[PDB]
């Protein structure tokens, strides 16, 4: 099929934030195929070549006074007023888990298994769970996924207890995360 | 990452030679919108987002523009050395736990690749599903890689098994990733 | 609502 060789530039500004908008670093970065070549850093004030195949630009570019004012000034004239405009829906956005547990493999007592808990559909992902057997804390079989983003602005979280199950158990996952005041508990009676 | 720190990116890009332009924002991982250059209209990747915020998509046409032209400026000081293909790294996962019957959603996850060109296909039981079918455009990365969503909705069931083909210029075959209900 | 504002890149040098 198609074999033609393939030619990729990439232009990518990213503005960092630091305590909401105290400190703010704006990042100008040309990648010619999988290679950045020239980048502007806010902390520097001007265009620097990061390959050889960016030197001219950076030469260019930071011959042109007007460019060099107008970037210096996308600190706030871009990143905050970017930041005031999205503030509502981005940094501010919550989103509550749903939380289940239930065993991985059907099979019976007395034998080895694996208990999970699923937290799906939050954000943000900071987020803290734990085993309990009969009120104790498990730190000893707890296998975790991590954090698993969705694309649609949604994590998920597969958070597993190896365990020996026996009658009169009760094992308890209990989650915590900045859209709930209390926690979130779920048990699961063997 | 840093608890104090928030990241919005700007990423475009320009493809030669499949013409092929993107532009788009990037929230902590998460796209805000993107330009489609068919119907040259902005998106928003929730609806949420177009009720407080709005951007004109003509504007990003001539960022695209400047793109094309420094890329073919700078292919040619490359003495035209072409990108090197990185093969995708591809996960199937579901957005929810399971329950038989009950409507999900299948998540194609295509991962640490380059350059953004790919084919993906939905195969439920080895025939191809097209129906209810979404997908995000190509994500930034920071190793100036890419990362792509593909979703299918569906309804669990023991008798359905299903496959994520993808196809990208660095695989030596198309790559079947399998979902089925173990269970 | 609100505009969202976004730079514009610069022609990079024909030398």
């Amino acid at each position: 099929g198609d074999t033609r060789p393939r030619f990729l530039w990439q232009l990518k500004f990213e503005c960092h934030f630091f305590n909401g908008t105290e400190r703010v670093r704006l990042l100008e970065r040309c990648i010619y195929n999988q290679e950045e070549s020239v980048r502007f850093d806010s902390d520097v004030g001007e265009y620097r070549a990061v390959t050889e195949l960016g030197r001219p630009d950076a030469e260019y570019w930071n011959s042109q006074k007007d460019l060099l004012e107008q970037r210096r000034a996308a600190v706030d004239t871009y990143c905050r007023h970017n930041y005031g405009v999205g503030e509502s829906f981005t940094v501010q956005r919550r989103v509550e888990p749903k939380v289940t547990v239930y065993p991985s493999k059907t099979q019976p007592l007395q034998h080895h298994n694996l208990l999970v808990c699923s937290v799906s559909g939050f954000y943000p992902g900071s987020i803290e769970v734990r085993w309990f057997r009969n009120g104790q804390e498990e730190k000893a079989g707890v296998v975790s996924t991590g954090l698993i983003q969705n694309g649609d602005w949604t994590f998920q979280t597969l958070v597993m207890l190896e365990t020996v199950p026996r009658s009169g158990e009760v094992y308890t996952c209990q989650v915590e995360h900045p859209s709930v005041t209390s926690p979130l508990t779920v048990e699961w009676r063997a | 990452m840093i608890k104090e720190e928030h990241v919005i990116i700007q990423a475009e890009f320009y493809l030669n030679p499949d013409q092929s332009g993107e532009f788009m924002f990037d929230f902590d991982g998460d796209e805000i919108f993107h330009v489609d250059m068919a119907k040259k209209e902005t998106v928003w990747r929730l609806e949420e987002f177009g009720r407080f915020a709005s951007f004109e998509a003509q504007g990003a046409l001539a960022n695209i523009a400047v793109d094309k032209a420094n890329l073919e400026i700078m292919t040619k000081r490359s003495n035209y050395t072409p990108i090197t293909n990185v093969p995708p790294e591809v996960t199937v996962l579901t957005n929810s736990p399971v329950e038989l019957r009950e409507p999900n959603v299948l998540i194609c996850f295509i991962d640490k690749f380059t350059p953004p060109v790919v084919n993906v296909t939905w195969l439920r039981n080895g025939k191809p599903v097209t129906t209810g079918v979404s997908e995000t455009v190509f994500l930034p990365r920071e190793d100036h890689l890419f990362r792509k969503f593909h979703y299918l909705p569906f309804l669990p069931s023991t008798e359905d098994v299903y496959d994520c083909r993808v196809e990208h210029w660095g695989l030596d075959e198309p790559l079947l990733k399998h979902w089925e209900f173990d269970a | 609502t609100q505009l969202n504002r976004a730079l514009t890149g610069i022609a990079v040098e024909q030398d």
